[PDB]
């Protein structure tokens, strides 16, 4: 079945200037009654998809004339001329030339900045928690831009990729960055026979990871 | 034009879902649309499942055919979507898109129309209230200028709980993270940062309120 390949996953722009996204299918979807069923939609934070294009260079009654589309056969392109704050959102590509229809996996297009480096902490288990035989040390990493990042837990000073829970919020309203929280979960008894807990951070705005450690000890 | 979806809301694994959507504005008979069901789950992409033609011919996603069944009943403009025996990876937005057209060219057709979706979360929970625990800095990190402290609210079931620090006066500076759902629970977490001459100094206290369980708690956070 067709892969839709959308080009780039992540797009940063400036409010007023162009945008323009690519989708690329594994094979023709022109439909065998000559049409070629390659449409866009929109999806806002909260919103369902919006239908922008269709059949590749129609725009959709309603939207606005700053969104088009062209392309044919297998490579495609959307373009909105003048982005706006309120076009920020999901973009997705949708071909439904061939069963099953499928989605591109979808473009960000968020709002640019400069790079912010990310305020890290990290939290011990609290007395509450250890009192019932579980145990998380919780780590912020907080006001980051880009959103490339990579966050590694330590235990003892060797990497643990087990007992997990990441979660993101969105581009920030007042100063446009991203924030992630990590979880890292054992069990009390666990958490007690270990002694050093790490945190470090990877990001473009320091050659070398931010370290956040504490001893349980201490 | 609406479209309007309807399911259980939850399910425990191996349960049938039977998800309902309620057209208005418009007539399925009269405008011979086509409509499909797509979902998406969490923090994820659209995924198409299935469509029914005016006529009830249908066409389904391979790899779930075998769990689908879409049906229609054209005189209360309703279309159905049953899937059997869910489990985990089922949970997601399930949306209805109507598949429209311009007056009579009926093939120059798409998805103009998309209800709100409905929301499915499988777990084999029971309500469970959250364990709100405060998280203070290591007894070290409060130099410098600002402080950063936590709260995290783990284990509970269903979604949502309501967050807010020092009942909502402390608003600025926070970060509230969307919930995970990870072994039938709920963990979320937040955090605040403050000037480092306003805490200890003064009280923070995180409050968190799970409408499910009608349960409503208090926890300052407190130096190690």
């Amino acid at each position: 079945d067709v892969l839709m390949t959308q080009t780039p996953l992540s797009l940063p722009v400036n409010l007023g200037e162009q945008a323009s996204i690519s989708c690329r299918s594994s094979q023709s979807i022109v439909h065998s009654n000559g049409h070629t069923y390659l449409e866009w939609y929109l999806q806002r934070p909260g919103q369902s998809p919006k239908l922008l294009i269709y059949q590749v260079s129609t725009r959709f009654s309603g939207v606005p004339d700053r969104f088009s589309g062209s392309g044919s056969g297998t490579d495609f392109t959307l373009r909105i001329s003048r982005v706006e704050a309120e076009d920020l959102g999901v973009y997705y590509c949708f071909q439904a030339s061939l069963v099953p229809l499928t989605f591109g996996a979808g473009t960000k297009l968020e709002l640019k900045r400069a790079d912010a480096a990310p305020t890290v902490s990290i939290f011990p288990p609290s007395s509450e928690q250890l009192t019932s035989g579980g145990a998380s040390v919780v780590c912020f990493l907080n006001n980051f831009y880009p959103k490339d990042i990579n966050v590694k837990w330590k235990i003892d000073g060797s990497e643990r990729q087990n007992g997990v829970l990441n979660s993101w919020t969105d581009q920030d309203s007042k100063d446009s960055t991203y924030s992630m929280s990590s979880t890292l979960t054992l069990t009390k008894d666990e958490y007690e026979r270990h002694n050093s807990y790490t945190c470090e951070a990877t990001h473009k705005t320091s050659t070398s990871p931010i370290v956040k450690s504490f001893n349980r000890n201490e | 034009v609406t479209l309007k979806e309807s399911g259980p809301g939850l399910l425990k694994p191996s349960q049938t879902l039977s998800l309902t959507c309620s057209f208005s504005g418009f007539s399925i008979r009269t405008s011979k649309v086509g409509v499909s069901w797509i979902r998406q789950p969490s923090g994820k992409g659209l995924e198409w499942l299935a469509h029914i033609y005016w006529d009830d011919d249908k066409r389904y996603n391979p790899s779930l055919e075998s769990r689908l069944t879409i049906s229609k009943d054209t005189s209360r403009d309703m279309v159905f979507m049953k899937i059997t025996s869910v489990d985990t990876a089922d949970t997601a937005t399930y949306y209805c898109a109507r598949r429209g057209f311009y007056g009579r060219k009926y093939e120059v057709n798409h998805f103009d129309y998309w209800g709100q979706g409905t929301t499915l979360t499988v777990s084999s929970a029971k309500t469970t209230a959250p364990s709100v625990y405060p998280l203070a800095p290591v007894c070290g990190d409060t130099t410098g200028s600002s402080v950063t402290l936590g709260c995290l609210v783990k284990g509970y079931f269903p979604e949502p709980v309501t967050l807010t620090w020092n009942s909502g006066s402390l608003s600025s500076g926070v970060h509230t993270f969307p919930a995970v759902l990870q072994s039938d629970l709920y963990t979320l977490s937040s955090s605040v940062t403050v000037t480092s001459s306003t805490w200890p100094s003064e009280s923070i206290t995180c409050n968190v309120a799970h409408p499910a369980s009608s349960t409503k708690v208090d926890k300052k956070i407190v130096p190690r």
